[PDB]
């Protein structure tokens, strides 16, 4: 019940209330892939794509909209997938689980964010 | 069929960015605004992603809050395509963020300005020093003043939003540059 599972939580909740352009975007589903998979496993996984995501679209021009807003919108998403995708992996504590081979990104957040609450509601 | 949704935001009241999604399609857009219950215009200013309408700006002049406002998006090969929206504006103020930062000892006093968006103003407060891992912040009343070791070295930043009493908006203003002490 580490300190890191709150921020994770925080990150995410600050992650769902306001939507970006990328948010649509499609990201591997491990939620529904699971069998017999451990919850580092999960955590892993999950950062993995994550790690994936802004590593693909942190350049992208279709995130990066006109407005000096919609600029900083994407900046903090992606600086704040970059600290999920630490965060996560430090939980996992897993050299590495590539996913291999969809789901909208703010979808699999708000699944994400709903574990880490069940987690927290835990301990 | 269909059309984008439109995004607008008032800027602490001095315009107005109106946008939306141009990139998911097919393939210049028109847009026409009036307010209900008062006394239809052309946008007078296009914003454009990649030579096609990304949006519309207004002008302070043109900006009323408590009074209802109407857009409409229009296709002009297929005008029968179009859409409306309507949109209490006094739930899109997203302020600048804090500026003119200042702090004397006294018990330590912190102080930031706004331009006349002091009254309808809400505020969260962050510090930590040298010796803090988490941020700890502390909501603030309109009148914008905090209160509270040489040794340790202290962080204060700032945000505000446009709530309750103005309006009701949801979205918090970017964090104030930050302001140092100590050490
Ligand atoms: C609102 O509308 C204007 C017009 O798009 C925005 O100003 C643009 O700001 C970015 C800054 O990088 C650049 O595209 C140009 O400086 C401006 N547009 C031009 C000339 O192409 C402004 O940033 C938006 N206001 C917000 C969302 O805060
Ligand atoms: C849209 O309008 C602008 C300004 O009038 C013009 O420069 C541009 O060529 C137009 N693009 C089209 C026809 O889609």
């Amino acid at each position: 019940c580490d300190i890191t599972l709150q921020e994770i939580i925080k990150t995410l909740n600050s992650l769902t209330e306001q939507k970006t352009l990328c948010t649509e975007l499609t990201v591997t589903d491990i939620f529904a892939a699971s069998k017999n998979t451990t919850e580092k496993e999960t955590f892993c996984r999950a950062a993995t794509v994550l790690r994936q995501f802004y590593s693909h679209h942190e350049k992208d021009t279709r995130c990066l909209g006109a407005t000096a807003q919609q600029f900083h919108r994407h900046k903090q998403l992606i600086r704040f997938l970059k600290r999920l995708d630490r965060n996560l992996w430090g939980l996992a504590g897993l050299n590495s689980c590539p996913v291999k081979e969809q789901s909208t990104l703010e979808n699999f957040l708000e699944r994400l964010r709903v574990i880490m609450q069940s987690k927290w509601f835990k301990c | 069929l269909p059309l984008p949704e439109v995004q607008c935001f008032v800027f602490n009241v001095e315009y107005m960015n109106c946008t939306w999604q141009s990139s998911s399609e097919p393939q210049n857009l028109t847009l026409h605004y009036w307010y209900k219950n008062s006394d239809v215009q052309k946008c007078s200013h296009y914003l454009f992603s990649e030579e096609i309408t990304s949006g519309c700006q207004l002008q302070k002049k043109e900006i009323h809050l408590y009074q209802t406002f109407v857009v409409q998006l229009q296709d002009p090969r297929e005008p029968r395509r179009q859409a409306t929206q309507m949109l209490k504006l006094q739930n899109l103020v997203i302020p600048w963020a804090p500026e003119n930062l200042t702090l004397h000892k006294l018990q330590l006093e912190l102080n930031w300005n706004n331009r006349f968006l002091n009254h309808c103003l809400e505020h969260l407060v962050q510090y930590r020093t040298d010796w803090d891992h988490s941020w700890t912040e502390q909501s603030v009343d309109y009148r914008h003043k905090f209160s509270l070791d040489g040794q340790k070295r202290y962080t204060f930043r700032v945000r505000s939003r446009f709530n309750p009493l103005c309006g009701s908006a949801q979205h918090w203003s970017e964090w104030s540059h930050p302001i140092h002490w100590g050490s």
